[PDB]
Parts: structure tokens; C-alpha cells; sequence
DNA sequence: ATCACAATCCCGGTGCCGAGGCCGCTCAATTGGTCGTAGACAGCTCTAGCACCGCTTAAACGCACGTACGGATTCCGTACGTGCGTTTAAGCGGTGCTAGAGCTGTCTACGACCAATTGAGCGGCCTCGGCACCGGG
DNA sequence: CCCGGTGCCGAGGCCGCTCAATTGGTCGTAGACAGCTCTAGCACCGCTTAAACGCACGTACGGAATCCGTACGTGCGTTTAAGCGGTGCTAGAGCTGTCTACGACCAATTGAGCGGCCTCGGCACCGGGATTGTGAT
């Protein structure tokens, strides 16, 4: 069995296109844009983590790597979206 | 109900949970807001990108997103531009002639 | 009835910057990178993902390398490109 | 030697992709080691990759992890 | 005006030691805006790190640990 | 008046300045510039002397490496004197925006 | 008795053992020589840029190694200077001029 | 508030090879941060490289395929070389 | 060519901080022995990579021809470079003060784990609808 | 470049199996925290040489202009080997099982590496002849 993201990308396209498929290639393109941004974002919560001598990764260390590797605007409204997502997950 | 569903997010926040243990500490915790926070970012950024492409296949009249259409999308915006430096294939160039030409 | 420099070759800038198409032929790209791995380690083999990707990236790599050296070119008022261009481009990068 | 397989057509069409109007004769042999140094960097290190699994077949995962690890990383292959 | 500061005889001498013989009449104002550019990008990133310590003094590791993240680590700060 | 050619006497600075390794900014502009862009990111910081020292060392670097770039743009076109437009094209050609 | 004297090297097995165990994944283990390799690669590395940079002194007639001699040693070989890639602190420059301005 | 660092080896190695040539405590400083980048960049590239073979244990052989992919080549078949000679002098005690 | 002349290198004394040595001691490398689990060794099968044949036929290739373009030459105009009289803002040095880093001793909230359930997530498959090459204006 | 014709393979929805996400009870443990101490960041003055700033001035330099010679681009006819297809064949990538051989955990313990204290010797700051490129003759 291989582990994929095909789902969660074909959802979030029929979310923000209620009318526009994928294609296969695109489908490989997108897996491994996503990994790559995992990859990275987890990456930088490790070293921030080794940093401060935290042992646990909690949000603030997913929220300062976002600060570190989005640039500008977007890192804003990540950091946005993510804490709508906590504070609707907590209650 | 499901931790994504909880959080309101379609990735799944459990196998982003698992991954993050599994990458990313060495021996430690990972917090359960952790995942809900990292699966949020993956979300808003392949929303991001999925939007854009969509708009430049719609101004090519086409019902598929294409490795063309993701590279004119990500080149297109400066954020995105700035954020991915990645190759794609089949992406093709961006159209630019110089002047002095 | 011919042409002038400088037709045929925006027409063909055109041709080439608007496809997503590779530009070298493949049979000889695949013996070129087998016989460049023919020394780390000898019997070896490939994939077809393997070679196929392999050139993506070199055609990604020289055209970028060619953007450059465009660049430098241009900026000694100038419109052919020289190796000097493109040894200017590859130092500056630090690809040497 | 296999390193003429890239032909002067070849050499120009990659050229005038990338916004060139006019191309000096030099320009040929320039580009031609320009590739072989390129190619002999990414090879080495999917091969070292390759080496590390105990295998006598180069994926494509490994040309991936490769190219990634110069800064060249690229997506749709693997 | 804070950016007047670094002086013209200062850009000279680091133009100097690039080894720049003569010095047109425009490059001090390029140089300040790139040095403006550079050092605004290594201050958000120590600001942040500092910031994710709950601290208020940005010790030289925060500077050290943002300028590895642009890829220009810098030897003799920190280890 | 012995009144030096012009061109003789930069490259004796240009021979003092690579033979020497201290700082080339006066220490208070410099740290002064540092707390007024910092001032913006975040109110009521304070600094480590180290962090400024590091700061100025990494400034100083870059701008002595950008500076050779600019030096081999202008010599390319047949110059001697660095211009706006070579530091433009020595930042794009490196990929720095 | 101690790990590296077995080894035979100067630089610790047993500190460099514990900080590896310290940056492998969840459930992560080291090799006892593994910490071996890493201790016999450290130290070869350092006597390298060691003996470069007490060449570059004894050039200039002195017994203290500065930032000044690491620099010179560093961009003094293309190995050296294309693994370390980075900004020695007080290091300066290496003295080259142009032949394009040389009167 | 105990602080370790690499400056005792340091010394040692440097002793080794310019028995009488010394160093300053700034270079001290460059060389403890070269030493701790140089071991960061080689265990990281030793542990995404158990990742992939899906490993969990990270042996010689992973280092000495991480020295081979971050060291140029002269300074990889020194270095291997030196590895080696140490792996096997420790299994034989 | 030959040479005055500012500037650079070359030695020399000096006293002043810093490198290198030396103890005290606390922390952490090291020894020994369970048990357990990840990983090496042996088999199996079938996927997919190497090899050979023949067509054909789209791309490379070698020669002919002429024109646009990069390089040398010439001429000034001016914008950088040199030197100097003068001022302004850095550089120490000492005193005064204290915000905030840094350690500690509690403890209380979060996260890893296990038994069990079950519900979402991959491999098949069965099609029809976006599409790519036509062919022409 | 801009509309049709057409036969298609590619994308997508339905289906059954499986494996890991979700409760739920422990439970050991890490970081929030309040308090205390004390360093080092910040502020203010005073002199004191020194780098900056503005100005006069004459030379090298960037930039436009002119002019030939040539070497890149364009066109044509003729190879020429890349791309398809078809069939053979087997070499090892990938999955399964088994058995063990190193690496983790725990307890006691002992030496190695930090922190502080101290001293001479190397590096720095400079005075005085030696000699060396510069610029006008």
C-alpha cells in the first residue's frame, strides 16, 4: 500500500472550483508540492524545538515555522486559518 | 467524529498527527493542536494554489488543471513565486521577449 | 524570397517559449547519461522515470542558464551571446 | 563520443527558448561541457543513492533525491 | 534620518575592499537601499525567534540562527 | 603640490583596505540604523551587543561580496567604474529578487 | 578504556554517541559505530583546515591562529572552500586586484 | 549553567599537528562552530538517509554514505578512508 | 633616461591585555546484564529492463549567399578623483541605575499507550466525456 | 491563428477489503509559574583627537560617431538515425518468512571537562633609517 494525498486536494478542488477536475500528472505535482511544504514546516519545528530547549512541539512552534517560511501576506493569513482552526478544534 | 471533522479541515489531522510523530521529533511529544495547526496550513496553501490554477485554466477554457496551468499560476503570483522554487514537469517557460530584441 | 536575422528567430522564440514539449532527442540524451555513469560503477541500469527525469531537469537548468547569459549579453549592449556571457553568468551564480 | 548526441539544433532550440536572438559558433561547445558537468554532479549522486539500497536499478526517486539535495528539486516524478 | 549614517566614505572603503577602482555618483544610494533590504530581512527573523523565547533581549544566537536560515551562516557568534 | 594622477591613489587604498580585516562603519550609525528597523518589527526590544556586532559583520560581508560582483559586471562591459545598473544586474543574475 | 581511546581518536565517541541519539527520528537508534565514523570524519576535517591555516601563519611569522589565517586557509582550496561556505568573523578578504585597473 | 563545547579536541588535534603553533580564542570560537555545522549537517543528512531506505537504525553505513554526498571528492576518499580505518580498529576491541 | 618626493616596507623597543596552564568538583561517560525487536539471510514470482529486426520518415547536415552586427578609431565633455582648511559627531571613561535574563521548587495540565471498534482510504473496473491531430480558410 | 470531425484513452464514480483513526482508562512527566538574585542593557556627562563635509581644480573616462570586414542567419537538397511496432527473454525489485544479534533501559560509579584564578610572553603601537613607485623634466 502507498499512502498518498489525492484526497484532500480533490475535495479542496471541488470545494474552491465546484466545476474543474484533475488530471494525473497535476495529481503527482500536487503530492509533492504538499510534502514539500510538510516537510519543510516540520523541518523548522524540530530546529525551533532543539532551539529553546522545548521537548514537546506544540502549536506555537507550527506557528513561528509558518512566520519563518511563509513570506508576508501569506504567512498572515496561514497563521490566520490556523488559529481560526485551534480555537474552533479546542471548543 | 473525526479529528479533521472537529477541526473543520478536509486533510486529515490524525495521519498529519502520525507523520509529525514519526518526522519530526526525536524523542517527545507532539501537541494535538500541532496537527490541527499544520493540516490548516497545508489546507489554505493548496487552496491557494488550487484557486490560481483554476482561474488561468478557465482563461484557457479548460476543464482539467494541467502542469502548464499549475506553472503560469505559481510563476503568476509573487508569493507563491517566491515560495515555491521547485521545477515542474511539463511546466514549459513563461512567454518574455525582451525589448533591446 | 528569403528572410533577415532576427525574423526566423523571434518567430521560432515564440514557437518554442509557448510548448511544454522536450527539446533533445532521446535516444541520444539516454546513451549520453549511460555512458556518463558508465564510469562510477560499471554494469549498471536504469528506469525509463529515471532517464525521463533526468532530462527535465538538464533542459530546466540550461534554459535558465540561458536566460542569464542573455541577460549578460544584453547589458554590453549587445545582441549575440559569447562564452564570455556565459562564463560571467556561471561565476556570479557560483556554479564554478 | 556520445556527447555530440546533443546536436546544434538542439543547443539553438534551448537557446531561443530562453529569449536568445543571435548565438556565436562558441556558444556550442560552451554549452555542451556546461551539461556534461551538470549531468556528471546529478548522476554521481543518484548513483551514490542507489549504491546506499543495495540495487543495480537507478528509480527515478533517486535522480529525485538527487537534484533535491543540490537545490534542484523537482516535482512530478516521483 | 538614520539611513544617512552610513556615510560615503564608508560605502568608498567597502567598495575598496571589493577591489572598485572608480565610483560613480549613484552607488551610494543603491548600496543603502540594498543594505536597508538586507538588514530589514535578517531583523524579521530575529525578532521572531526572540519573540518565540517570550523574551525582550535578542541575544546573538537569534541573529545567528536567522541569518543560517538565508543560507549565509556566520562563523564566530555562536557554537 | 605633488598631486597624485587621478587613479593613482585609489588603488593604494584598494591595496590598504584588502590588507586589513577590522570594521569599515563607525560603530554608533550602525547601531543606531539597527534599532530604528527593528523598532517596527516589534516595540521595546532590547539587544545583546553581540547580536549588533553580528549583524554588522554579516552587512559588511554581503555588501563586500556584492561589490565584487558589481566590480566583474562593470569590467564585462568595458569599464572601470561600477554603476547602478551593474549592481542591479550582479542582484538579479544571483537571485536575490 | 573510553570509547574513542579504543577508536584511537582525539575527539569524544561517548558525547558524540549521546548527540546523535539526540537528532535521530521517534524510536531512532544509533550504532555504537556509527559514532565512530562521525568522531574519525570531525577530526579529520579539523586537522585539515588545522594544518591549512598554521601554513598561512607560519607565511606571515606568527604562533597565534586568528580568523584572519582561517580565512586565508579556507579560500585558499577549492575543497575547502566549497564545503564551508561561510562568513568568517574578522576574517576579511583575500588581497586580489584586477588587471583592467592596474595603470 | 554548565556550557560544553569542542574546544579540548580542538586543541588536541591542533597540538597533533602544529605541536608549536597556538590559536586564538576568536578562531577557538570559529572552529567550535565549524565543528558543530560540519556534525549538524552530516547527522542530518545520515538520518533523512535511514528515512528513506525505511530504517530506524542509523549505522556506518549511512554515515559513510552522508560523507560521500556532502564531502567533495579528494576530501570523500580521505575522509572515508580515515572512517574506515577507525570502524575497524574499534570492532577489533 | 635621471631624479626629488611622498608613501611603503622593514626592523626595534615597550608594556599590556590575552592565551595557556593548573587545581576543585560535579556531571556524565562507562561497565554489566536482561529481554525484545529491528534487521539480515533465504525463496518466490512476475515486472519491467535489455536486445534484435524492419519501415519510414522527420530532423540533422553540408554548401551557397549576402547582410547586419560586433570591433577598432576619433573626439570631446564632464563627472569622478586629489588636496586642504574646518567642523561635527564618534570614541572612551566614569557614574548611576535597574529591566529582564536565568535558576529553582511545585505542581498541574496535556500527551503516550493499550483493548476494541469501526469507518475512511487504497486497488479494480466500467464507462463516457475532455482532447489532440487532423484538414481547411 | 480560428472553427469543425473524430476516435480515443484518461478521469471519475461504484465496490469490496483492510488497517489505522477514535474512545477510554490509566499514568509518568514536562512546562506554566511565582519568586528571588544579579548581570548587563540603557542613560548621562566630559574631553579629545579624528573622520566627514564642503570647496577648488585639472585630468582620465564614459559615450556618441564612422567604417569596413566578416560570420552568423536563411534556403535548398540529401542523408540518417530516432521513433514506433513487434517479439524474446531473463535479471533482479518487491513481498514473505525466520531467526538472531546488536542497541535501549537501569543501577552504581569514577574520571573527564567546565568554571575560576594567575602569569608571563606574543601582538600592537610606534620611532627611525631604507628603499620604491610617481610625476615632471
Amino acid at each position: 500500500r502507498k499512502e498518498s494525498y489525492s484526497i484532500y486536494v480533490y475535495k479542496v478542488l471541488k470545494q474552491v472550483h465546484p466545476d474543474t477536475g484533475i488530471s494525473s500528472k497535476a495529481m503527482g505535482i500536487m503530492n509533492s508540492f504538499v510534502n514539500d511544504i510538510f516537510e519543510r514546516i516540520a523541518g523548522e519545528a524540530s530546529r525551533l524545538a532543539h532551539y529553546n530547549k522545548r521537548s514537546t512541539i506544540t502549536s506555537r512552534e507550527i506557528q513561528t515555522a509558518v512566520r519563518l517560511l511563509l513570506p508576508g501576506e501569506l504567512a498572515k493569513h496561514a497563521v490566520s486559518e490556523g488559529t481560526k482552526a485551534v480555537t474552533k478544534y479546542t471548543s | 467524529v473525526s479529528r479533521s471533522q472537529r477541526a473543520g479541515l478536509q486533510f486529515p489531522v490524525g495521519r498529519i498527527h502520525r507523520h509529525l510523530k514519526s518526522r519530526t521529533t526525536s524523542h517527545g511529544r507532539v501537541g494535538a493542536t500541532a496537527a490541527v495547526y499544520s493540516a490548516a496550513i497545508l489546507e489554505y496553501l493548496t487552496a491557494e494554489v488550487l484557486e490560481l490554477a483554476g482561474n488561468a485554466s478557465k482563461d484557457l477554457k479548460v476543464k482539467r488543471i494541467t502542469p502548464r496551468h499549475l506553472q503560469l499560476a505559481i510563476r503568476g503570483d509573487e508569493e507563491l513565486d517566491s515560495l515555491i522554487k521547485a521545477t515542474i514537469a511539463g511546466g514549459g517557460v513563461i512567454p518574455h521577449i525582451h525589448k533591446s530584441l | 524570397h528569403r528572410y533577415r536575422p532576427g525574423t526566423v528567430a523571434l518567430r521560432e522564440i515564440r514557437r518554442y517559449q509557448k510548448s511544454t514539449e522536450l527539446l533533445i532527442r532521446k535516444l541520444p540524451f539516454q546513451r549520453l547519461v549511460r555512458e556518463i555513469a558508465q564510469d562510477f560503477k560499471t554494469d549498471l541500469r536504469f528506469q525509463s522515470s529515471a532517464v525521463m527525469a533526468l532530462q527535465e531537469a538538464s533542459e530546466a537548468y540550461l534554459v535558465g542558464l540561458f536566460e542569464d547569459t542573455n541577460l549578460c549579453a544584453i547589458h554590453a549592449k549587445r545582441v549575440t551571446i559569447m562564452p564570455k556571457d556565459i562564463q560571467l553568468a556561471r561565476r556570479i551564480r557560483g556554479e564554478r | 563520443d556520445n556527447i555530440q548526441g546533443i546536436t546544434k539544433p538542439a543547443i539553438r532550440r534551448l537557446a531561443r527558448r530562453g529569449g536568445v536572438k543571435r548565438i556565436s559558433g562558441l556558444i556550442y561547445e560552451e554549452t555542451r561541457g556546461v551539461l556534461k558537468v551538470f549531468l556528471e554532479n546529478v548522476i554521481r549522486d543518484a548513483v551514490t543513492y542507489t549504491e546506499h539500497a543495495k540495487r543495480k536499478t537507478v528509480t527515478a526517486m533517486d535522480v529525485v533525491y538527487a537534484l533535491k539535495r543540490q537545490g534542484r528539486t523537482l516535482y512530478g516524478f516521483g
